[PDB]
C-alpha cells in the first residue's frame, strides 16, 4: 500500500542528506584539518 | 502520518545530534564525541581513495559519505527493541539500489557515450568467446543492480525477525513447568550474541554496500 | 514477549559500559594527548624559532 | 702463527687447527671443506653465537682486525624481519642457507 | 551556528537525481497497475 | 640421495658439485686456474683440551 | 488443503542447509587470516578489516537461505 | 622499478653486478622459477640445473651448480653459486661417461666415498639434459 | 621581535582557541577550504605524517 | 492436519544437517591457528583472540540451522 | 496420528548424518596438530591443550546434532 508513503520521504530525505552534509557537515571537519595543518606547518 | 517518516524524522535529527551537540564550540582539540565522525571521515577517506584513484576522486567523495551514514544510522535505530523496521522494507531499499545503478549509468553514458559499452569487453579473448563475455556480463549488468539492495534489507529482514521469533522461542521456553528457570540461560546469552551478529550486520553491511558502489563508480567514471 | 529482547540489550549496554566506555575513553584519550602535544610543540618550536 | 700464538697462553681452548693455507690466494673448494670440517666434527650448529675475526685491509698502508658474526640457522626464525621472504616450510631453508653462510664467509675471511 | 558553504550539489550530482524522478515515475506506474491486488 | 642425512653437509655438497663440473670440464679448456680451484693441501689437527693431537689429516 | 502448509514447512526443511556455504566458507577466510598473520605479523591491519569484509559477503549470502525459509516458512 | 636489477656473483668472478635485465630463470628446490621485474621476496636454494638470462637482448644459456637466489625486497635479484659454463663448450660426454662408470662403481664403495660418487652421478645425469 | 615574543608568552590558549577565531585571524583558511571543496581536492596533503589517519583500517 | 506435525518433524529432520559447516568450519579455523602458532611461535597472543572472534560469529551459523530444526519442531 | 509417530522415526534418520562434518573437521585439526608440531618439536604440549579444546567445542556441534536426532526421536 505504501510504497509512495515510504518512497517518497524517503527520497525527500536523500535530496536532504545529500546538500545538508555536503554544505555543512563534511567542510566544518575540513577546516578542522586545515586549521590544525596550517598551525602545524604555520 | 506514518511512523516510518517519524524514522526519517529520528535519523535527521540524529544526524544533527551527530555534530552539532557534538561540537564543544568549534574548538581545534576535536573532542570525544568529534572523534567518532572524524574516524569516520578518515576510514571513508582513505577508502574511496584508493578505491577510485581518480585525479578527481573527491568529487564523488560527498555521495559515498552520505549513501554510508543513512545505511549507518538507520541500522542503529531498529537495534532498539521496540521499535519498527526502519531499512527491512526492501522495496524502499532495492528502489534506491535502482535510483544508484540508473544513475551511474545515465552518468558513464553521459560521459563517454558510445564507448560506455566499451566495459563489456574487459580483457583479451579468441574470436569465438567474445560476446559471450559480453552477454554474462550483461546479465550481470543489472545482477550488479538487484542484488546490492537485495542483500542488506533481506538481511534485515531476517535480521530482526530472528530477534522476534527466538524471543517467541522463549516465551515459549518459560511458560511450562517450574524446571524451565534452572538453566535457561543460555538461550538468554545466544540472543544476546544475535545481537552482538546484528550490530555486524548493521555496519560491516553499511560498509560493504559502501565499498561495492565505490568500485561501481570507478568503473562508471573510468572505463576499465 | 519483547521485554526478553530489552533485557538482552539491558545485559548488553551493561557489558559495553563494563568493558568498551574505557577502551574508547583511553583511546579517545590517546588521541586527544597526542593532537594536543604536536600541536603545542609546533608552537614550542617556531617560538624557538623567532628566538633563533 | 696465531696457533702458536694462542697455544702459548690458552691451550685448553683449542680444538681444531687448520694448516697449509696461505700458499695461493684460496678457492671455494678449500673453504667449503673447511666449512663442512666445522660441521663434522666440531658441531658448530649447537653453538648459539659465532665469530669470525679476520683481517682487513682499509687502505694499503692501514689494516684492521674485524668481528664478523655468523648467524645460526635458528637465529633465521627468530628474525623480525624474516616472514617478509617467503620461505618454505618444507624444504629446510635455514638449514642449508646456514652452511652456505658459514662457507662464504669463510670464503670472505681467508681471501 | 554552522557555516554554510555553496558546495557543488546540482552541476554534480544530477543523474542520480534524474534516476530517482525515473523510478518515482516508474513507481507511478507500478502503483497505478499493482495496487488493484 | 640422502646425501644430507648420510654423507655431506650443504656447502660440501655444491663442493662436490664444483669438482665435478671442474671434472667434467673440456679438457682444452680446464685451464690451471681450474686445476688451482682443486689443489687441497690444507690439513687439519684436532687438538684436544689437554693441547694434545691427531695426525694431521689431508682434507 | 491439508497438505500446502505441511509442503511449506518441509520447504522450509530442505532450504536450510544452504548456510553450509557459509559454515566452510567465513572458516577458510579466518583460516586464511591466521596464515596472513603467521607469517607476516606487522601486516595485520592491512588485512584486519580486508578479512572480515568478505566475512560479510559470505555470512550475508547464508543468510539469504534461511529467510527465503522463512518468507517459505509463511 | 620497471626491469629487475641482476647481481650474478661466483667465487672466482662475479658476471653480472647490477646489470638492468628481464628475466631470469633458475632452477630451485620448488622446481625451476622464473622470476621478472617485480617479485615476492624469496630465498631459493639452487639445486645445480640450468639458469637462463633474457635481457631486452637475447638469453644466455648456463650450467650452473647450485647456490643460492635471492630476491631483495626492491626486486633487486641476486644469484650466489660456484660455476660459470659457456654454450655448450665445457662438457664433453667422453669425460662424462667414462668417469660416470667409475662413479658408480665408488658408490659401492664405503659410506663417504659413496654418497659424493651419488651426488656425482645426479650432477652427471643432469648434465645428461646439458647434452639435451 | 620582542613584542612578539612578550606578545607569544601570554597569548597561546592552546588547548581552547576556537577554529572562528583562525577564521578571523586568517581569511586565507576560508579561502583555501573554499577553494579545496570547489576543486575537490578532499585529500588533505601533508597531514598524515604529523597527525595519524587514526581510522580503523 | 493429521499430517502437518508430521511433515514438520520431518523437517526439523532435514533441517538438522545444515550444522554441517559447524562442524568443519570452526574447526578448520582452529587447524590454521595450529598452524600459526607452529611456523610463528611468538605470536599465540596476537592470534587466538581473532581466531576466537573467527570460532565465535563462524558457529552461530550453524546455530542457526538447529533453532530452525527447533522451531520447525515445536512452533 | 499413526503415520505422525513413523515420520518423527525417518526424521531422526534424516537428523543424524550431520556428524559428517564432525567428523572431517576434528580430523582436519589433527591433520594440522602433526603437520605443525612435525614442523616444530619443541612447543608441543603448549599447543596440544589449545588443539584439544579446538576438537572439543568443535565436536559440541555434532553432540548437539546427534541429541537433536534422540529428541526427534521423541
Amino acid at each position: 500500500f505504501y510504497f509512495m508513503n515510504q518512497l517518497t520521504y524517503g527520497f525527500l530525505l536523500m535530496i536532504t542528506l545529500l546538500i545538508l552534509f555536503s554544505q555543512f557537515f563534511l567542510p566544518m571537519i575540513l577546516r578542522l584539518y586545515v586549521s590544525r595543518l596550517f598551525i602545524s606547518k604555520l | 502520518l506514518t511512523t516510518f517518516s517519524l524514522y526519517t524524522i529520528i535519523v535527521l535529527l540524529v544526524i544533527t545530534s551527530l555534530y552539532t551537540l557534538t561540537n564543544n564550540n568549534n574548538k581545534i582539540i576535536g573532542s570525544r564525541w568529534l572523534i567518532s565522525q572524524e574516524a569516520i571521515y578518515d576510514t571513508i577517506m582513505n577508502m574511496t581513495k584508493g578505491q577510485i584513484g581518480g585525479k578527481n576522486w573527491g568529487l564523488y567523495f560527498p555521495m559515498i559519505f552520505t549513501l554510508f551514514m543513512f545505511i549507518f544510522i538507520a541500522n542503529l535505530i531498529s537495534m532498539i527493541p521496540y521499535s519498527f523496521a526502519l531499512s527491512a522494507h526492501l522495496v524502499f531499499i532495492i528502489s534506491l539500489s535502482i535510483v544508484i545503478w540508473l544513475g551511474n549509468t545515465i552518468l558513464g553514458l553521459y560521459k563517454h557515450g558510445w564507448v560506455f559499452f566499451s566495459l563489456f569487453v574487459p580483457a583479451g579473448t579468441p574470436l569465438p568467446l567474445v560476446p559471450l563475455l559480453v552477454i554474462i556480463e550483461t546479465l550481470s549488468y543489472f545482477a550488479r543492480a538487484i542484488s546490492l539492495g537485495l542483500r542488506l534489507g533481506s538481511n534485515i529482514l531476517a535480521g530482526h525477525l530472528l530477534m522476534v521469533i527466538l524471543a517467541g522461542l522463549t516465551f515459549n521456553f518459560m511458560l511450562i513447568n517450574l524446571f524451565t528457570l534452572v538453566f535457561g540461560f543460555v538461550p538468554l546469552a545466544m540472543i544476546l550474541a544475535i545481537m552482538m551478529l546484528e550490530f555486524a550486520i548493521g555496519i560491516i553491511q553499511g560498509y560493504v554496500w559502501a565499498i561495492l558502489t565505490a568500485s561501481y563508480l570507478k568503473d562508471a567514471v573510468y572505463l576499465h | 514477549d519483547e521485554s526478553i529482547l530489552l533485557l538482552t540489550f539491558l545485559g548488553f549496554t551493561g557489558l559495553v559500559a563494563k568493558y568498551l566506555a574505557p577502551a574508547y575513553k583511553d583511546f579517545a584519550d590517546a588521541r586527544m594527548k597526542k593532537v594536543s602535544d604536536v600541536l603545542n610543540a609546533s608552537r614550542n618550536k617556531h617560538v624557538e624559532a623567532v628566538k633563533d | 702463527k696465531i696457533k702458536m700464538q694462542l697455544l702459548r697462553t690458552h691451550p685448553n681452548n683449542i680444538k681444531l687447527s687448520i694448516n697449509g693455507i696461505g700458499k695461493d690466494a684460496p678457492t671455494f673448494q678449500e673453504s667449503a671443506l673447511i666449512a663442512d670440517k666445522l660441521l663434522s666434527v666440531m658441531k658448530a650448529g649447537t653453538y648459539p653465537k659465532i665469530s669470525i675475526f679476520y683481517n682487513d685491509p682499509v687502505s694499503s698502508l692501514s689494516f684492521e682486525p674485524s668481528e664478523k658474526p655468523i648467524f645460526n640457522a635458528k637465529t633465521i626464525e627468530q628474525s623480525p624481519s624474516f616472514g617478509k621472504f617467503e620461505i618454505d616450510t618444507d624444504a629446510n631453508v635455514p638449514r642449508d642457507l646456514f652452511e652456505y653462510t658459514l662457507a662464504n664467509q669463510m670464503l670472505t675471511a681467508m681471501a | 551556528m554552522l557555516k554554510r558553504f555553496p558546495t557543488p550539489i546540482l552541476k554534480v550530482y544530477w543523474p542520480f537525481f534524474v534516476a530517482g524522478a525515473a523510478v518515482y515515475y516508474g513507481m507511478s506506474k507500478a502503483a497505478d497497475l499493482s495496487s488493484n491486488t | 640421495s640422502a646425501w644430507r642425512k648420510a654423507g655431506i653437509s650443504y656447502a660440501a655438497y655444491l663442493n662436490v658439485a664444483a669438482q665435478a663440473i671442474r671434472s667434467s670440464l673440456k679438457t682444452e679448456l680446464q685451464t690451471a686456474s681450474v686445476l688451482n680451484r682443486s689443489q687441497t693441501d690444507a690439513f687439519y689437527t684436532q687438538y684436544k683440551n689437554g693441547t694434545a693431537a691427531s695426525e694431521p689429516t689431508p682434507i | 488443503m491439508q497438505l500446502v502448509l505441511a509442503a511449506k514447512y518441509i520447504g522450509a526443511g530442505i532450504s536450510t542447509i544452504g548456510l553450509l556455504g557459509a559454515g566452510i566458507g567465513i572458516a577458510i577466510v579466518f583460516a586464511a587470516l591466521i596464515n596472513g598473520v603467521s607469517r607476516n605479523p606487522s601486516i595485520k591491519d592491512t588485512v584486519f578489516p580486508m578479512a572480515i569484509l568478505g566475512f560479510a559477503l559470505s555470512e550475508a549470502t547464508g543468510l539469504f537461505c534461511l529467510m527465503v525459509s522463512f518468507l517459505l516458512l509463511f | 622499478s620497471s626491469g629487475l636489477k641482476l647481481q650474478f656473483a661466483l667465487p672466482h668472478e662475479t658476471l653480472y653486478s647490477g646489470s638492468e635485465v628481464t628475466q631470469v630463470n633458475l632452477p630451485a628446490k620448488s622446481g625451476r622459477i622464473g622470476v621478472l621485474a617485480n617479485h615476492v621476496p624469496t630465498v631459493e636454494q639452487l639445486l645445480p640445473g640450468v639458469v637462463e638470462v633474457m635481457e631486452g637482448s637475447n638469453s644466455k644459456k648456463f650450467f650452473i651448480s647450485g647456490g643460492f637466489a635471492t630476491v631483495q625486497p626492491d626486486s633487486q635479484l641476486c644469484v650466489t653459486a660456484i660455476e660459470a659454463f659457456p654454450l655448450e663448450s665445457f662438457s664433453q660426454e667422453n669425460i662424462k661417461n667414462l668417469l660416470a662408470e667409475a662413479k658408480k662403481n665408488v658408490s659401492s664403495s664405503d659410506a663417504r666415498e659413496a654418497a659424493e660418487a651419488a651426488i656425482q652421478v645426479e650432477v652427471l645425469e643432469n648434465l645428461q639434459s646439458v647434452l639435451k | 621581535l620582542q613584542s612578539t615574543l612578550d606578545n607569544i608568552q601570554s597569548a597561546r590558549p592552546f588547548d581552547e582557541l576556537t577554529v572562528d577565531d583562525l577564521t578571523k585571524i586568517k581569511p586565507e583558511i576560508d579561502a583555501k577550504v573554499e577553494e579545496m571543496v570547489k576543486k575537490g581536492k578532499w585529500d588533505v596533503p601533508g597531514y598524515k605524517d604529523r597527525f595519524g589517519n587514526l581510522n580503523v583500517m
